[PDB]
């Protein structure tokens, strides 16, 4: 197992940032590529024993780094907004012999470039409680959560049920929907379903909590705009079980 | 200067279907074909290779086949279930690693077998916080297809299925959500095809 960070990124074009990946399997062959959507990943760098030994014509505003056996960097600075993409750390090569040959990816930095961060904008979430005509229908019960108006496109959505993440019964939108498709700057929605029994939600002692961690700004950028400064952070909407009325 | 041609860029099959993927190269010293799965939101994971010298691997479900006089090489799902649903990659090297030519990806889509259909679709509670008045198209046959709106605020989201994994069930779902005046539930997806005998409660 390889483990970057971080796992959103959204940039300036004068910002700099880091990208950390690390592997503690003792491969010695570390890999950087690049992966642009509906794409295969595209080699960037290659280290062997900490030595660079591949570059692929990687623009020096990438420049990489590998402190150590276990560690490899990649700097970011002068970013442009065809850069935005998925950075994936690999690593392969196990120690001498001892080992067969295999490669594993990390899950990537997803990064967006913009030109001008006037149009980062957090998230507006909302919880949606079961319909009650489902409740009698199906014996089941869906929320739904609704994230909206935000861009760009960096949300985690999680579902929290008394105060533990959970996966089952969840089905969240693969891709936002784009609220203006036509506009290039348009904010996005995200849809994301929790399913219970029946049972389950009419139990007003549980808990749901949809969680959208949003990517936004760093302290390091500036912001002269009169509303917010739509930084980094997390939005929340909860509900609570409703007994039989 | 090489490359590895990858058919189909889109493949739909049903759970319990078969699915089998086709790349051709052209690089004739190539001796290592890898296939890398790639999940939404995770990293590429290989899940399969074939070291060359032969013309079969197998791996419970999954299967490759190479022929290096023909230079094509293919994997195989047999009973496939909706994890297997990726974007698939097959690459082709002859140095390892460090010089894979990569297939240009097929996504793989492997809808469930849908038990009992019960279509239906469903007024969601309004939230203090929102405008929003949502509405949920659930429990359909797979068969069935969701188109989006035709109207300007109104956001309709693509099908989703989630597993209730204690009670072995899965199931499809559709969210359509406006602010609008004009908007309630027995039109929302009207530019789709329901089923005939969708249920409308009140
Ligand atoms: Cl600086
Ligand atoms: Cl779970």
């Amino acid at each position: 197992e390889v483990t970057q960070t971080p796992k959103h990124l959204v940039m300036g074009m004068t910002n700099k940032k880091s990208l950390k990946c690390e592997q503690h399997m003792g491969h010695r062959a570390m890999y950087w590529y690049k992966q642009k959507a509906k794409k295969p990943p595209e080699l960037m760098f290659v280290y062997s024993y900490e030595k660079l030994s591949i570059n692929e014509s990687v623009p020096s505003r990438f420049s990489p780094e590998c402190p150590n056996s276990s560690l490899l960097n990649l700097h970011l600075h002068a970013l442009q907004p065809e850069d935005s993409a998925l950075y994936l750390c690999a690593s392969s090569q196990p120690p001498l012999g001892v080992g067969t040959d295999t490669q594993y990816f990390g899950p990537g930095t997803r990064l967006t470039v913009l030109e001008d961060l006037k149009n980062v904008f957090p998230p507006e979430v909302a919880v949606f409680e079961p319909s009650e005509a489902e409740i009698s229908h199906t014996q089941k019960a869906t929320l739904v959560c609704l994230a909206t108006g935000f861009y760009p496109d960096h949300v985690e959505l999680s579902w929290w049920v008394n105060g533990k993440e959970v996966h089952s019964g969840v089905c969240t939108d693969p891709q936002p929907l784009k609220e203006q498709p036509a506009l290039n700057d348009s904010r996005y929605a995200l849809s994301s379903r929790l399913r219970v029994s029946a049972t389950f939600w009419q139990n007003p002692r549980n808990h749901f909590r949809c969680q959208v961690q949003f990517y936004g700004l760093s302290e390091n950028d500036e912001w002269t705009q009169d509303r917010a400064k739509p930084v980094t952070q997390i939005v929340s909407a909860e509900a609570w079980g409703r007994a039989d009325g | 200067g090489e490359n590895v041609e990858q058919h189909p860029s889109t493949l739909s099959v049903q759970e319990g279907d078969s699915a089998v993927i086709k790349c051709t190269y052209s690089d004739s010293a190539s001796n290592y074909f890898p296939w890398y799965k790639q999940e939404l939101g995770k990293g590429p994971q290989l899940i399969i290779d074939i070291r060359s010298n032969v013309g079969e691997k197998k791996d419970q479900r999954i299967a490759v086949t190479l022929n290096k006089t023909a230079k094509h090489f293919s994997l195989h799902i047999t009973e496939t279930q909706p994890e297997d649903s990726a974007v698939y990659f097959c690459a082709a090297s002859k140095r390892g690693f460090q010089k894979l030519v990569f297939g240009t990806g097929t996504r793989l889509l492997v809808s469930p077998n849908i038990q009992n259909p019960d279509p239906a679709v469903y007024q969601l509670r309004d939230s203090k916080s929102s405008d929003k008045s949502v509405c949920l198209f659930t429990d359909f046959d797979s068969q069935t297809n969701v188109s989006q709106s035709k109207d300007s605020d109104v956001y309709i989201t693509d099908k989703c299925v989630l597993d209730m994994r204690s009670m072995d069930f899965k199931s499809n779902s559709a969210v359509a959500w406006s602010n609008k005046s004009d908007f309630a539930c027995a039109n929302a997806f009207n530019n789709s095809i329901i089923p005939e005998d969708t249920f409308f409660p009140s």
